[PDB]
């Protein structure tokens, strides 16, 4: 029974350190948004839109 | 750069497996044992 | 822009909020597995010995 | 459910560099099996290095430059195409 117990955990784990990924994933994809965006507010013309 | 990229990525995941693993080391007790004190508690440090 | 930005920070804010969550729950769930591994060894040096 | 070649060999690949060296020194008839093995071991996470740091990248690139040419170059214009000089036509 502790043995199942134990299987259910090491998978559950598993299945939580994937979760944990996904949300770092999302986390630096907005960082990366935010430094695009936040250059392009100090940029007049052609470097804004490309920022942008 | 998807050459290094990629190396890293299947790199990391074979990383944070052993790690998770570690974690679920278990620490021994060689309570039983009185001459291997100083043992469990190096090894539990450790 | 300047308005999507700060929406966006306080988004990426979230975002970490919710992994170290995730982390947390990782945690408590390694800790569990191992207690479980623990008592198995436990157990199975209890009737190793008892079949002596 | 099958794998390509690459993907076959790339797992190979960081599956050899995983391979943790052994101490059979408790085992006293191990002891030159042990220091082979170790050897192997050692030689193998070179070979697998190469082929990925190196050779499967290179293998890509000269691909992909020949994909590009072969998408440029599509088809061959057997006659004379249309408002061109004969010279025009030898030389491209």
């Amino acid at each position: 029974g502790y043995r199942g117990l134990q299987t259910q955990a090491q998978s559950a784990v598993t299945a939580a350190t994937q979760m944990n990924n996904a949300w770092d994933s999302l986390t630096s994809e907005l960082e990366t948004l935010n430094a695009n965006l936040r250059k392009g507010i100090i940029d007049d013309s052609f470097l804004r839109q490309l920022f942008l | 750069m998807n050459d290094g990229m990629n190396a890293q990525s299947s790199q990391a995941l074979h990383i944070q497996t052993y790690c998770n693993s570690v974690r679920q080391q278990i620490p021994v007790d060689f309570g039983r044992f009185p001459n291997l004190r100083e043992s469990e508690r190096q090894i539990n440090t450790g | 822009l300047g308005m999507v930005s700060d929406k966006a920070k306080e988004y990426q804010e979230v975002s970490a909020n919710t992994r170290r969550t995730i982390g947390s729950l990782n945690d408590k769930l390694i800790i569990d597995s191992n207690n479980y591994q623990l008592i198995v060894v436990n157990l199975n040096n209890v009737v190793n010995g008892n079949n002596g | 459910n099958q794998s390509s070649q690459a993907l076959h060999i790339q797992t190979y690949c960081n599956s050899v560099r995983q391979q943790i060296p052994v101490d059979f020194g408790r085992f006293p008839n191990l002891r030159e099996s042990e220091r082979q093995i170790n050897t192997g071991l050692g030689a193998a996470r070179q070979h697998a290095e190469h082929y990925l740091k190196d050779i499967q990248p290179l293998i890509i690139r000269n691909v992909t430059n020949i994909q590009d040419y072969f998408e440029t170059q599509n088809l061959i214009s057997t006659v004379m195409p249309s408002g061109a000089t004969k010279e025009q036509w030898l030389s491209a």
